[PDB]
């Protein structure tokens, strides 16, 4: 079976120019589990980036958690890129800031 | 409210080189407490939760072994499934097992579950009366066949309900400051303008645990589904959860709204109004 | 804690 991913972008508290934060990218829904994850600062990949312990949902379908700190600004623009079997490009979610 | 125990086990073969990855994890409630990874350097059993860390190196060498044994039992499951569905040694496939107990507010057994999937498909899962087997297909019709000849729902319901209650309730006490603990969503609306004559309402629950919620839209005292969405409820990476509901109003409306928010941690339910 | 021995398939 091919489930493709839903991503959620967002932070983990709500988000002030020049306060510690963390920058969440969620990824559920998905099946095989083999997947790429990456977080984007300015279109260029985040180094520091952990992740969750892989788990699944009563339907069989996977989710990931990846995670790292930042510190929000003004100018900075943060995403999510995803890759996975299911996605004929990449697909990049960017983070909002609606909270 | 009521409780549980759950693991989850996936294992995905390398057809190139190796044996399959493996990975475990352990949950009480929303709460994950232990890991395995067969890629991680230690081969231990390892805590995830700080009142888990309370238990002693006999639990860690009992958990290791009986986790390292779960994932031989899944490197030959692979194999045997291969067989089952004439499938080459080339491709990469996964097996997926969860089992587990709930109990009631009371800490009494209320159920258990022992259930198994072959590439994100029902393969065999234990019926609620733990004493028969729902085969999805004719492959899990053989593994019934065996299973019903080896007594096994009898073992897994010893298990299911005893010794797996008696963990979640041990657990349940040592880790009572969090996991007996409920965190009350903090909640706000936000106000987003896409025209002169649409306005987007969005209802924010925000810190909360265990991650079980209701989020509701009202107008004028009655219910709406229509012009409404929600999001999946996310995990926030401290422990506890976050979600949002969105609704979209005329522009000069926004009073007649009301956003509800159910929770376990509210004594009564919340209102919320622009 | 993990049962004491799962049933393979």
């Amino acid at each position: 079976i091919q489930r493709t991913p839903k991503i959620q972008v967002y932070s983990r508290h709500p988000a002030e120019n020049g306060k510690s934060n963390f920058l969440n990218c969620y990824v559920s829904g998905f099946h095989p589990s083999d997947i790429e994850v990456d977080l984007l600062k300015n279109g260029e990949r985040i180094e520091k980036v952990e992740h969750s312990d892989l788990s699944f949902s009563k339907d069989w379908s996977f989710y990931l958690l990846y995670y790292t700190e930042f510190t929000p600004t003004e100018k900075d623009e943060y995403a999510c890129r995803v890759n996975h079997v299911t996605l004929s490009q990449p697909k990049i979610v960017k983070w909002d800031r609606d909270m | 409210g009521s409780h549980s125990m759950r693991y989850f086990f996936t294992s995905v073969s390398r057809p190139g080189r190796g044996e399959p990855r493996f990975i475990a994890v352990g949950y009480v409630d929303d709460t994950q407490f232990v890991r395995f990874d067969s890629d991680a350097a230690s081969q231990r059993m390892e805590p995830r939760a700080p009142w888990i860390e309370q238990e002693g190196p006999e639990y860690w060498d009992g958990e290791t072994r009986k986790v390292k044994a779960h994932s031989q039992t899944h490197r030959v499951d692979l194999g045997t499934l291969r067989g089952y569905y004439n499938q080459s040694e080339a491709g990469s496939h996964t097996v997926q097992r969860m089992y587990g107990c709930d109990v009631g507010s009371d800490w009494r057994f209320l159920r258990g579950y022992h259930q198994y999937a072959y590439d994100g498909k029902d393969y065999i899962a234990l019926k609620e009366d733990l004493r028969s087997w729902t085969a999805a297909d004719m492959a899990a019709q053989t593994t019934k066949h065996k299973w019903e000849a080896a007594h096994v729902a009898e073992q897994l319901r010893a298990y299911l309900e005893g010794t797996c209650v008696e963990w979640l309730r041990r657990y349940l006490e040592n880790g009572k400051e969090t996991l007996q603990r409920t965190d009350a969503p903090k909640t706000h609306m936000t106000h987003h303008a896409v025209s002169d004559h649409e306005a987007t309402l969005r209802c924010w629950a925000l810190s909360f645990y265990p991650a079980e919620i209701t989020l509701t839209w009202q107008r004028d005292g009655e219910d709406q589904t229509q012009d409404t969405e929600l999001v999946e409820t996310r995990p926030a990476g401290d422990g506890t959860f976050q979600k949002w509901a969105a609704v979209v109003v005329p522009s000069g409306q926004e009073q007649r709204y009301t956003c509800h928010v159910q929770h376990e941690g509210l004594p009564k339910p919340l209102t919320l109004r622009w | 804690g993990l049962k004491e021995g799962i049933p393979a398939l």
